[PDB]
């Protein structure tokens, strides 16, 4: 079997790893904002109307 | 204190003011020069670090009636309102070389004015 | 095409036509001014304007 | 022999230059039509004497590429 | 690393790498779209993120009357570029064969034939110097995907050799996050000039 | 035996004089442009013919590579 | 033998020619949508035409790299 | 042995190029968002965007530089 | 035999076009802070990711530099 | 026989020197004369010596490449 | 043979490039420091650590000239 | 033998310098003339001596180029 | 054999990395003392850390450029 | 037999880089001249010893020239 496969394949897994700790604060903040954003767009709508 | 007239000179005469300027005798119908060069000495006075705000006080003609009393902000130049257009210019040499030269000229304006 | 020009002080207007070549100068240098110019602001020196004749001596100027 | 890369070399060269001339020709022509266009007509017979002044000397420089390739 | 072809036609690998991005990229499409909620959250807001995001290019480039259409061509081919990018990456197997399951993109015929595509679509919707500069378009958007995908593949083949043949873990680490970044990006860089030429015949 | 090196450093040079001279035009046209827009088709044509020029000294150029490498 | 090198000129000089011009237009429509935004259109589409042209002729000179590579 | 240097050469001038055209890129676009920072998401989104469009071209040089080296 | 004249170049072209924009970039973002000095950090932030895709190629120049010292 | 190399070189990088300083003195002229038009021809005159003056060298180098091509 | 023409060619594009870019660096900060002289210190920072950069690229060229000349 | 080339290479890279020098020096002398027209002799007599600056270089180059020729 | 012409070019393009940096840094710092006439020392002190800044590399490069003359 | 070579390029190198040294600091302050007039002295002092620093790399490169023809 070759070598490189489970190296760069481990080191793939690491990188990750690093981006877990480094990345899902953003993204799913990103995620947070259009969904408040989009859900108060819907829910001022309602309530304004009532 | 910066005066213009002999009644409020006087004033802070008698109660003992510091007053820079002075400008004495006006005419009934003043044109620029006087308070150009007066206005020159002011707005230059605040560049040289001295008075770092100043403030005018005058009557405002309202009416033939009211002259109501006013407190303006001279500089700095921070209640600027936009006009209608704001458009764009090609400053020539460079925007702060212009405005170097120009603020100046606007708050001699604003004084005579006034 | 023409351009218009007005002169204007603080004690009022001085001259105001329709005159084809401005050339006044800057305190950069000078400006030959045609209809259809960029926007552009410059302070003027303390000398002529030339209008293409009638040429206006400002002092201060802008 | 080696003639023909002699030619090329001219003809290469000399494009390159007149190629940065007359970019730099053109563009401030059309920088200066943009600031104020009322000066299309002087602008453009001065730029065309210009970019015929630029490649003036990459046109001789071709014809003695033709010269050096008959060598 | 030689063209391996079970069939003298076409290249087998490269057939699989598109039938395995086909598969996964329907697959997220659907588990995205799984069901109608009002309230986006979970998978659904990010499809319909990526949705108004290629609305947005769109918008940018033409009227949206115009451009309406195209809509749900771009989504997809954004989503399949960009899978078709980031599978190069993690697996990239040698068998005892010559090559199999690099990634897609880094076939030229591969892109080559997306390319062309894509605009013989524009030419579906929608002098000698005109056509010169069609060819030349679909060729230099072909090339700019081609290239800018293989060239890494090939970096990180090699760094993968580097490490494994004889402590050089973070060279190739920097490379792959900057690798996903080139993915990402020439995803959206041709996406976005697929539709600026739809923009440019249609309207 | 040469030819073809001729003809690629001509190609190649006449590409880069072209690449530059464009470059410097078409930036300075969008520039003008973008100072004001309300004469584009104006700044457009004086582009173009600019393009025509910095490219047709490298279209001859191209040509004279061919003729190059057939020598 | 001297075709490889023939053909590696071309596609680098190539590169040279269209990183340069396409550097150019893109870095002064950064700056002509950054003095004015409300003009991204009008200023891309003209981009995007300028890079097809500072493309253009580097791509059929990267074409003919091939012809120069057989040979 | 000539494929060697002539691939250097090529990834060599693409590395060039690119480096020139990204610089010129990324430069004004830093510039302009130093004029206003209210654009810098727009300004970055057009920075990547023109990245990716100035180091497209040389990269094709590389991989054709990999080619060469194949021949 | 060449392999190293290859390595050499290839390095020194990437060293070249890495310096030109670094240089433009560093240049234009202290310029950036001369003209408004409260926008420090996030010019110098945009200006490192400047560095980054500005010697994004030049580096894999180095280690294909590499590639032709080996052989 | 490399007689023929050397003055078409000297003839090409005369060229590209004429064309590059002959491109930077007319096109800042075109700015000159558009900016204030009524000075046309004192900058004009000055910009014709200063074109002289730019390809004087160069000229002497077509002269020195006839000799090399007579070596 | 090669080694000492390698060695010597990466040391020397290293140096240009160095030099153009330390020179855009180093002329923009000092005429930045000009506009406004009370700036010293962050000027100072930020030209060091760009400087740092492009010249940090030309070392690793430098030491991967030594490792070419002792091959 | 080849110091033929070597007086050529001479000539031309002495041409390209002083051609970009002049056309810089020359050009912005037409600058300062169109931003200020009454100071023509001093900015004349300023540009003369800057051209025998830039000048002097290149023909003490020449003059060596005809001792490199001979040997 | 090739170490002199190693050396050569070596301090050549050192040469002419000093050359433009030098000229981009004192340039700057003319106009810099044209605009402030009361900054005049520290922008001579400033400048005067540049050159030396700038030519650190070049100068090791000749040094280099010795044993390269040498080996 | 190529130190005429070596010493020819390292003449032609010092020579380009001495030009645009000298033109970038001879235009640029005949550019603050014609701004302001009263600061001509204190200009060409300041141009003159940037005339012996963009000069003086290019003088030990024309006598290490004289060293390498020598060789």
């Amino acid at each position: 079997s070759g070598g490189t496969i489970i190296y760069q394949l481990l080191m793939f897994i690491i990188l990750l790893a690093l981006l877990r700790k480094f990345a899902w604060q953003p993204l799913m903040n990103i995620m947070k904002q259009r969904e408040e954003h989009i859900a108060n767009e819907i829910d001022q709508a309602e309530k304004r109307r009532q | 204190i910066i005066v213009i007239g002999r009644v409020g000179l006087s004033f802070f005469r008698k109660r003992n003011m510091p007053v820079i300027l002075d400008i004495t005798r006006l005419p009934d119908q003043p044109s620029f020069a006087d308070i150009k060069e007066i206005a020159r000495k002011t707005v230059g006075l605040f560049a040289d670090g001295t008075f770092d705000e100043l403030y005018m006080y005058y009557n405002h003609y309202v009416s033939a009636i009211q002259q109501e009393v006013t407190e303006r902000k001279l500089l700095p130049l921070t209640d600027l309102a936009e006009n209608k257009q704001r458009t764009v210019y090609e400053f020539e040499p460079s925007q702060e070389e212009i405005l170097d030269v120009l603020l100046p000229q606007y708050a001699e304006s604003l004084i005579y004015g006034a | 095409k023409t351009i218009h020009v007005s002169v204007v002080t603080p004690d009022g207007p001085v001259y105001e036509d329709d005159v084809e070549m401005v050339s006044v100068k800057a305190k950069s240098g000078e400006l030959g001014i045609l209809p259809g110019h960029i926007p552009l602001v410059a302070p003027l020196e303390i000398s002529a304007a030339r209008l293409k004749t009638q040429y206006i001596a400002v002092s201060g100027g802008f | 022999s080696l003639g023909v890369l002699a030619a090329a070399i001219a003809v290469g060269l000399g494009a390159l230059g007149a190629g940065i001339g007359n970019g730099l020709i053109v563009s401030r022509t059309i920088e200066g039509i943009a600031r104020q266009p009322e000066l299309r007509p002087v602008l453009q017979t001065t730029m065309f004497i210009g970019v015929a002044l630029v490649e003036a000397l990459p046109i001789i420089g071709v014809v003695f590429s033709f010269i050096y390739l008959g060598r | 690393p030689l063209v391996e072809f079970l069939g003298l036609t076409f290249n087998l690998s490269d057939m699989l790498m598109i039938t395995i991005t086909c598969l996964i990229v329907f697959i997220i499409a659907v588990a995205a779209t799984r069901s109608l909620q009002l309230r986006p959250t979970g998978m659904q807001n990010f499809m319909e993120w990526v949705f108004d995001f290629v609305r947005g290019i769109i918008n940018s480039t033409m009227d949206w009357q115009t451009g309406g259409r195209f809509l749900t061509l771009g989504v997809t081919l954004i989503m399949y570029v960009f899978v078709a990018n980031m599978l190069g990456l993690p697996f990239s197997v040698h068998v005892n064969g010559e090559l199999w399951w690099k990634s897609p993109t880094a076939d030229a015929t591969v892109t080559l034939t997306l390319a062309v595509m894509v605009v013989a679509l524009t030419h579906y919707y929608g002098f000698p110097l005109k056509i010169i500069e069609e060819f030349a378009n679909t060729l230099t958007l072909g090339l700019r995907l081609f290239g800018n995908i293989y060239a890494g593949e090939i970096l990180l083949g090699l760094l993968a050799s580097l490490g494994t043949h004889y402590g050089a873990a973070i060279p190739m680490m920097v490379w792959q996050a900057f690798s996903i970044f080139v993915g990402t990006i020439q995803a959206f860089i041709f996406t976005m000039l697929t539709m600026v030429y739809m923009a440019h015949k249609v309207s």
